[PDB]
C-alpha cells in the first residue's frame, strides 16, 4: 500500500520498455551511420521521435512521486534521473522559438564562409590556421571569421541566452550555468554529498595550482615564436589570437614545428614499423583487445568482431568517417571508425575500446543508471588507456620498436612538450570560456559589456590579446562550435583532471618506480580489478564515492597533473631563466 | 528474426509468487495501486505479459535460450520407465552365469 513498491514497479516497467525502445533507436542510428541514405535517415528520425515521446511521457507521469517518500536510495536516484524534464518545461511557443533559434544558429555556423580566395570553415580556414605562418594570411582570416559569424550570431545569441534562462527558471533552477553544472551534483551521505555551487569554488582552486606551469609554457612558446614573428611579439606581452595554431586557440598542438625543444631528435612514429610487419585494422584491434585483457578486464564479445564496422567499407558506403563507440544495449557494443595502420588511429582504437569496456561494465545496473558518474568520467576512462599504451615500453613489448632502442632524455622532453601543447594549453581556455559563459548566464555581465569582459578575461586568464579592436558589435564567444551549438564545455577540464587522477591511482597501485608519464599498466591484474570497482557502479552511486574507489579523494585533485609533467616543468623552469614568466594586461598589437 | 521475434511472451508483474509446478495464463491487468483498473492500461494499471525482442544482433546474455527440465516421479505405483537393458552373446557346452 506504500508508494515505494508502486514506484519500484513503475521504474521496472519503464526500464523494461526502455531497454527495447532505446535499443531500437540505437539500431536505427547505426543503420543510418553505416549507409547514409534517405530511407535510413527517415527511419532513424522516426525512431528518435518515438523514443523522445516515450521518454517525455514517462517523465510527465513520474513527476507524481516526490523523492521525500522514497526510502530506498537506488529507487530515489532512478526516480530523480527521470523526473528531470529539461526542455519540455517551457510552453509550446517558447520551445518552438528556442528550437528555431538553435537551428538557425547551427545553420549559420555550418554554412559560414570567409572571403576577403573564397573558402569555408573546414576546407580552407582550418588548414591555413594550422599550417600557414604568415601574419596577414592568418590575421585576415581570423578577423573575417570573427566579424562575419560573430555579427551574424550575436542578435540570435542574445535571445538564446534569455530563452535558456527562462527554461532554467521553469525547470526549478536559476540560470543556464547552474543547469549545466547540475550534472556534477551528487547525493548521499555526509561525505558523499556535492553541491552545484561548490563546483564554482573548486574549479578556481584547481586552476590556481596549474598557473605556474601554464605561465612557463606560455613564456617558452612566446620565446620560440619570437623568431618566426620578430616584429609582432612583445618580450613582456601577450600572444595574438591568430598565432595560436587554431581559429580560437583551443589546442596549441599546431605550434609543435615552431616550438620544439630538440629538433635533431624528432618524436617516435611506429607507422613504418607497423607497415613493415604487415599489420592492418584487425591486427590493431586484436592488439588492443590483448592489452585490455592483460590488465584484467572482461573479454570482448563475439559480435564486436562480426557486426561492428572496424574498417572502411569498400562496398561504396558513405560513412561519417570519425571514431565512435556505440552501445546499442543487450550486449551489443560496436566501434565505427575510419581505422587505418597509422599511429594516431592506433591510439584512437584503444581510446574507443576503453569507452566500450566502460559500457560493458555498468550493464548490470538498471537502464536509468547505465551511464558514467559524470560527463568527466566517460571520456577520461578511455584516455588513460591511450596514455598507458603510447609509452616506449609498451611499443617494445608488443613489437613495434626493436629491443636495441633505449629511452633518451631529449626524446622524452620533446614528447612531454608535445603532450603539454595539447593537454595543458587547453585548460586555461576552457576555464576562461566556462567562467565567461557562467557570468553571462547569471546576469553578472551586462549585455553592453560582453566583448569587453571577454577580451579582459582573455588577457587575464589565457593571456591572449586581440590583434585588432572588436567592440560589442561582434560576438567571438559564439564563434566556437560548442558555444553556437548547445553543448557543455566544462566537461573537458574535469576530464583532463580525472584522467591524470586515474593514471596516478592505477600506477601507484601496481608499485611502479619511475616517471608518471612512462607508466605501463600491462602485466598487472591488480590495476584492473581496482578500476572495475568504479566502472561497475556507473551512475548508481555519487561521483565522489566512485572517485574515492580509485584514487581515494572525493573531489578534484591537480597534483597528479603537476606530477605528470614534472621533468618538463623543471626543463621549462631552467630554460626560461632569461625571461619574465607572465604577461602584462596592457600591451596591444593594434595600438602603437 | 532481423525484424524481431515478438511471439515469445513472459509475465513480469503478479500479486504473489507461484507454487512448485504451477502455471498461470491469465491476461488480467495488474492492479498495482488502489485505483481499480477497468481493463485499460495506464497509471498503476500495467499489462503483466510482455514480449521478447529477440534479434540476432544481441550478445550472449539476451539471445533466446531453450531450457528443458526433466523431473522424475517415483510414486508408490509400479514403475514403467526403466533404463536401457544391456545384452551379451550366448554360450554352448560350457557352464557360465546366465
Ligand atoms: C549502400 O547504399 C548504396 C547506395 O544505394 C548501395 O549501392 C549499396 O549497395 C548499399 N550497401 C549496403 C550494404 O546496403
Ligand atoms: C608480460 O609477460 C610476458 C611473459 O613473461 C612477456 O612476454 C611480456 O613481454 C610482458 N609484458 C610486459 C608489458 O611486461
Ligand atoms: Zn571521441
Amino acid at each position: 500500500s506504500l508508494t515505494e513498491e508502486n514506484a519500484k514497479t513503475f521504474l521496472n516497467n519503464f526500464n523494461q520498455e526502455a531497454e527495447d525502445l532505446s535499443y531500437q533507436s540505437s539500431l536505427a542510428s547505426w543503420n543510418y551511420n553505416t549507409n547514409i541514405t534517405e530511407e535510413n535517415a527517415q527511419k532513424m528520425s522516426e525512431a528518435a521521435a518515438k523514443w523522445s515521446a516515450f521518454y517525455e511521457e514517462q517523465s510527465k507521469t513520474a513527476q507524481s512521486f516526490s523523492l521525500q517518500e522514497i526510502q530506498t536510495p537506488i529507487i530515489k536516484r532512478q526516480l530523480q534521473a527521470l523526473q528531470q524534464s529539461g526542455s519540455s518545461a517551457l510552453s509550446a511557443d517558447k520551445n518552438k522559438q528556442l528550437n528555431t533559434i538553435l537551428n538557425t544558429m547551427s545553420t549559420i555556423y555550418s554554412t559560414g564562409k570567409v572571403c576577403n580566395e573564397c573558402l569555408l570553415l573546414e576546407p580552407g580556414l582550418d588548414e591555413i590556421m594550422a599550417t600557414s605562418t604568415d601574419y596577414n594570411s592568418r590575421l585576415w582570416a581570423w578577423e573575417g571569421w570573427r566579424a562575419e559569424v560573430g555579427k551574424q550570431l550575436r542578435p540570435l545569441y542574445e535571445e538564446y541566452v534569455v530563452l535558456k534562462n527562462e527554461m532554467a527558471r521553469a525547470n526549478n533552477y536559476n540560470d543556464y550555468g547552474d543547469y549545466w553544472r547540475g550534472d556534477y551534483e551528487a547525493e548521499g551521505a555526509d561525505g558523499y554529498n556535492y553541491n552545484r555551487n561548490q563546483l564554482i569554488e573548486d574549479v578556481e582552486r584547481t586552476f590556481a595550482e596549474i598557473k605556474p606551469l601554464y605561465e612557463h609554457l606560455h613564456a617558452y612558446v612566446r620565446r620560440k615564436l619570437m623568431d618566426t614573428y620578430p616584429s609582432y611579439i612583445s618580450p613582456t606581452g601577450c600572444l595574438p589570437a591568430h598565432l595560436l595554431g587554431d581559429m580560437w586557440g583551443r589546442f596549441w598542438t599546431n605550434l609543435y614545428p615552431l616550438t620544439v625543444p630538440f629538433a635533431q631528435k624528432p618524436n617516435i612514429d611506429v607507422t613504418d614499423a607497423m607497415m613493415n610487419q604487415g599489420w592492418d585494422a584487425e591486427r590493431i584491434f586484436q592488439e588492443a583487445e590483448k592489452f585490455f585483457v592483460s590488465v584484467g578486464l572482461p573479454h570482448m564479445t563475439q559480435g564486436f568482431w562480426a557486426n561492428s564496422m572496424l574498417t572502411e567499407p569498400a562496398d561504396g558506403r558513405k560513412v561519417v568517417c570519425h571514431p565512435t563507440a556505440w552501445d546499442l544495449g543487450h550486449g551489443d557494443f560496436r566501434i565505427k571508425m575510419c581505422t587505418k595502420v597509422t599511429m594516431d588511429n592506433f591510439l584512437t582504437a584503444h581510446h574507443e575500446m576503453g569507452h566500450i569496456q566502460y559500457d560493458m561494465a555498468y550493464a548490470r545496473q538498471p537502464f536509468l543508471l547505465r551511464n558514467g558518474a559524470n560527463e568527466g568520467f566517460h571520456e577520461a576512462v578511455g584516455e588513460i588507456m591511450s596514455l598507458s599504451a603510447a609509452t616506449p615500453k609498451h611499443l617494445k613489448s608488443i613489437g613495434l620498436l626493436p629491443s636495441d632502442f633505449q629511452e633518451d632524455s631529449e626524446t622524452e622532453i620533446n614528447f612531454l612538450l608535445k603532450q603539454a601543447l595539447t593537454i595543458v594549453g587547453t585548460l586555461p581556455f576552457t576555464y576562461m570560456l566556462e567562467k565567461w559563459r557562467w557570468m553571462v548566464f547569471r546576469g553578472e555581465i551586462p549585455k553592453e559589456q560582453w566583448m569587453k569582459k571577454w577580451w579582459e578575461m582573455k588577457r587575464e586568464i589565457v593571456g591572449v590579446v586581440e590583434p585588432l579592436p572588436h567592440d560589442e558589435t561582434y560576438c567571438d564567444p559564439a564563434s566556437l562550435f560548442h558555444v553556437s551549438n548547445d553543448y557543455s564545455f566544462i566537461r573537458y577540464y574535469t576530464r583532463t583532471i580525472y584522467q591524470f587522477q586515474f593514471q596516478e591511482a592505477l600506477c601507484q597501485a601496481a608499485k611502479y618506480n619511475g616517471s608518471l608519464h612512462k607508466c605501463d599498466i600491462s602485466n598487472s591484474t591488480e590495476a584492473g580489478q581496482k578500476l572495475l570497482k568504479m566502472l561497475s557502479l556507473g551512475n548508481s552511486e555519487p561521483w565522489t564515492k566512485a572517485l574515492e574507489n580509485v584514487v581515494g579523494a572525493r573531489n578534484m585533485d591537480v597534483k597528479p597533473l603537476l606530477n605528470y609533467f614534472q621533468p618538463l616543468f623543471d626543463w621549462l623552469k631552467e630554460q626560461n631563466r632569461n625571461s619574465f614568466v607572465g604577461w602584462n594586461t596592457e600591451w596591444s598589437p593594434y595600438a602603437d | 528474426k532481423v525484424g524481431g521475434n515478438y511471439n515469445y511472451l513472459y509475465r513480469l508483474f503478479r500479486k504473489s509468487n507461484l507454487k512448485p509446478f504451477e502455471r498461470d495464463i491469465s491476461t488480467e491487468i495488474y492492479q498495482a495501486g488502489n485505483k481499480p483498473c477497468n481493463g485499460v492500461a495506464g497509471f498503476n494499471c500495467y499489462f503483466p505479459l510482455r514480449s521478447y525482442g529477440f534479434r540476432p544482433t544481441y550478445g550472449v546474455g539476451h539471445q533466446p535460450y531453450r531450457v528443458v527440465v526433466l523431473s522424475f516421479e517415483l510414486l508408490h505405483a509400479p514403475a514403467t520407465v526403466c533404463g536401457p537393458k544391456k545384452s551379451t552373446n550366448l554360450v554352448k557346452n560350457k557352464c557360465v552365469n546366465f
